[PDB]
RNA sequence: GGUGCAUGGUUGUCGUCAGCUCGUGUCGUGAGAUGUUGGGUUAAGUCCCGCAACGAGCGCAACCCUUAUCGUUAGUUACA
RNA sequence: GGCGAAGGCGAAAACUUAGGCCAUUACUGACGCUUAGGCUUGAAAGUGUGGGGAGCAAAUAGGAUUAGAUACCCUAGUAGUCCACACCGUAAACGAUAGAUACUAGCUGUCGGGGCGAUCCCCUCGGUAGUGAAGUUAACACAUUAAGUAUCUCGCCUGG
RNA sequence: AUUGGGCGUAAAGCAAGCGCAGGCGGAUUGAAAAGUCUGGUGUUAAAGGCAGCUGCUUAACAGUUGUAUGCAUUGGAAAC
């Protein structure tokens, strides 16, 4: 299949009493108790639209920057995506200053490359504090710039666990003219995505199946095998 | 308030522009008064060659002069006339019987000495070149030679009585406190029809390290 | 692109001893085919600020269509309690304004305008309101497609 | 001989401080902010972490001498 | 928290009664709307009129202190604060946001009313609040109770 | 500031409530058509002006033509 409705089984409900009303236009008529439940058919339609749209964008020799910044679950599974499909991954969101100022990513990636070279070229003269400085510089420039740590190419598309979760992601997204697609919740402002994906992320199955479907969409545009919507089994893994 | 660690840099981290040993404490004053005239005359008389520095040694009324320049071709000149003029001038300025031997050597990135930099910057300022463009010319002069970061200041008068309007350039790693830094600082007092103007340049010969002793 | 300066003024802040003597500049760029934009810059010298504001303006190009040699429709551009009137002035008078407004209109691709200012004489909100009014003009085909009736209106 | 508000150079006050400046760009409708800030952590913007931020530079430490144990070097007019 | 037209309403107890909140194709069938003029009310000082005056402080007066205290300290201390009457009818009576009218994301609170039901939760509508969307003030910010949206009427408004 | 502006802090909502002069009004329908359009005529002057021409050397100037311009008197319409 392709973006099967079988995955659309637990994409309902989040933290209540906090929700953007304009999501009720895009999700469903939500009760006074802030019922964060999502519809199935409209969510599936929008998810399939995003799927094949990012597929056709990545078939144009583009890039889908996979961003993972939630507690541990989204980040770990985005790293699994990166090790499954050749796409960039986020351990920690870049603090801003990547796209509109291209020099600021180039300096970081070059610094990390030279840091790796220095770590692999000399370790006898270094002291414990000097080695800690070197490792901390590596860690800093890897987390101060997650999507740009060894590559200089400008991403042609980026996702995020929540388009209101990351200010820098939105800034470097709206800097470019790209179809930004993101996992959107009820507490999220819908005005920061191209195709809204109204679905849950507090439920771990929901978000992991969603971003795995995104991984399959980018992989089928990269001519490599795809697993979800092609295997009927839904993943069961609690949100680490 | 405004000091550069160059006296300690020159002498225990580098050499002097005029170094010589002696056993008496009386002829030192005479030698130091005598050699400065030769140094100043050689600097002012030869700016087409951009004479970077002159080393003077003085022992028992025995004066020897060495010259390092950014453009030593003008020191020799066409058909080797300027070299003869320089040799006779230096031989006569040190004494009728004072010995003299000279060799011509060059330095990497020849326009790295702040002396000629400040002199040429003042010349550009007073040579139909606006102050901003003269600043840029001095910056290129230090930069196109192959030198490191640049500090350029021009203080004094704008033909007025105001002290709250000027421009100044800082570009790169210039530690005012690092002893082992190889920094050259020079000043020129230029006479304009409204006063004297100080043109100061701090130029890095290169961010030197592991070389902190005299050579 | 002409990259012409339109406004310079010295802006200063209070810091630990002394004030921030420095004059800022602001350039309007255009191509007279419709593209126009503006950009501000700060520097301590004339040419550096000129070039920085030139590049900042040239980073912003907003195209606008031609009607009667002027803007598409009458609009009173408002910004910061400042209003500047822009109209589809018929070509019977020419560009009648000061040098700044004449240049702003010319880099907008328009030949003439009837100017009208509302509010304070401070210039930065004059520029903001003028730019807002100029850029917010309408188009026939766009409003046709947006509306239920879509041929040209 | 003054005109140091004509100045060059010169040092000192705060204070050798605990911070400072600058670019990229972002956020403001402009003054401006950002980073450069803040939690841990220092004499220090010392670094980490987080944050439209990213870094470049300056001040304290940094080479320098000065300082101490040992090993060692040449050998008197030393030591012995 | 509610109400009262603002002025305001708190030891309790009763009465007259303005007015209120909830839902009524329910009835006249526009009877409407405001408001220059016009009607009434209007904190309070302080005025005199009759009592008591518990207490105190304008004023006044001593000791300080001060460059000097009838300023900040206090003691003595009247008008007055108290009440009955008028008049004073001004207030930071300003939300420096008019009255009548209808509409504009939400969200989290409260009170009152209607339904319901261990309580309750809940829904309805108002009142009473806010962050904030949109919208609107240069800006500060308001924002379903607007400074948002719009109709009728009036008052205020052009340099110190 | 109808054209062509405000009333929270850079004029500011009347001190509060009620009201007329005066002002405007919810829906349907009919009379009437003042408001409304419409059909016209009279006159609103030649000189003046808009468009046009002539001559004064050329307009300055002078002359000149279609045209202005506001009332009354006239067939209707029902949308309020």
């Amino acid at each position: 299949s392709l973006a099967k409705l079988g995955e659309m089984r637990t994409h309902v409900g989040m933290v209540k009493r906090y929700w953007n009303p304009k999501m009720g236009f895009f999700i469903e008529p939500e009760r006074k108790h802030n019922n964060d439940h999502f519809v199935l058919e409209l969510q599936r339609q929008s998810l399939q639209t995003a799927y094949n749209y990012v597929k056709e964008v990545a078939q144009n020799n583009g890039q889908i920057l996979f961003v993972g910044t939630k507690n541990d679950y989204v980040k770990k599974l985005v790293n699994n995506i990166a090790k499954r499909v050749d796409v960039a991954f986020i351990t920690q969101r870049w603090l801003g200053g990547t796209l509109t100022n291209f020099k600021t990513l180039s300096i970081s990636i070059n610094k990390l490359n030279k840091l790796v070279e220095k770590q692999a070229e000399n370790a006898a003269d270094l002291t414990k504090k000097e080695n800690l400085m070197l490792s901390r510089e590596i860690e800093r420039l890897e987390k101060f710039f997650g999507g740009v740590k060894s590559l200089k190419r400008l991403p042609n598309l980026l996702i995020v666990d929540d388009p209101v979760y990351e200010k820098n992601a939105v800034a470097e997204a709206n800097i470019l003219r790209i179809p930004v697609v993101a996992l959107c919740n009820t507490n999220t402002n819908p005005e920061l995505v191209d195709f809204i994906i109204p679905a849950n992320n507090h439920q771990p199955q929901s978000t992991c199946l969603l971003m795995n479907l995104l991984a399959d969409a980018v992989a089928e545009a990269k001519a490599m095998p795809t697993m979800f919507a092609y295997k009927p089994d839904e993943e069961i893994q609690i949100e680490i | 308030q405004k000091v550069n660690s160059n006296g300690l840099r020159f002498g225990i981290n580098k050499n002097w522009i005029s170094r010589w040993t002696a056993n008496s404490h009386a002829q030192t004053a005479k030698w130091l008064i005598e050699d400065e005239k030769i140094r100043n005359l050689f600097f002012v008389n030869y700016r087409n060659a951009q004479v970077s520095n002159v080393e003077i040694e003085r022992t028992q009324a025995t004066v020897d002069v060495f010259v390092y320049a950014a453009q030593p071709a003008f020191l020799i000149g066409s058909e080797n006339k300027n070299i003869q003029k320089i040799t006779k001038q230096i031989k006569q300025i040190i004494g009728r019987t004072t010995n003299l031997d000279l060799t011509i050597n060059e330095i990497g990135s020849p326009m790295l000495s702040a002396r000629i930099i400040a002199r040429d910057l003042a010349n550009a300022i007073e040579a139909r070149v606006p102050l901003r463009t003269a600043m840029r010319q001095s910056l290129i002069k230090v930069l196109k030679a192959g030198a490191n970061g640049i500090k350029v200041l021009v203080s004094g008068r704008l033909n007025g009585a105001e002290i709250a309007r000027d421009k100044m350039y800082i570009e790169g790693n210039m530690p005012l406190s690092t002893l082992r830094a190889d920094i050259d600082y020079a000043l020129e007092k230029a006479q304009t029809t409204y006063g004297v103007i100080g043109v100061k340049v701090w130029i890095n010969r290169g961010m030197i390290y592991t070389k902190g002793l005299n050579r | 692109f002409e990259e012409r300066i339109v406004k310079l003024k010295r802006i200063s802040k209070t810091t630990k001893g002394g004030r921030n003597m420095r004059f800022s500049v602001l350039v309007v760029v255009g191509n007279r085919k419709g593209k126009i934009g503006y950009g501000i810059a700060k520097a301590l010298e004339v040419p550096n600020a000129i070039k920085k504001a030139i590049k900042a303006a040239h980073n912003s190009l907003h195209t606008i269509e031609i009607h009667k040699g002027s803007i598409y429709h009458e609009v009173i551009g408002r910004s910061g309690a400042s209003r500047v009137l822009l109209k589809p002035a018929p070509q019977g008078t020419g560009i009648i304004a000061g040098g700044a407004i004449r240049a702003i209109i010319e880099l907008a691709g328009y030949s003439d305008i009837y100017t009208k200012n509302l509010g304070r004489n401070t210039p930065i909100n004059m520029i903001h309101a003028t730019m807002d009014g100029i850029l917010k003009q309408l188009s026939p085909r766009r409003v046709a497609i947006l509306r239920n009736k879509n041929l040209n209106e």
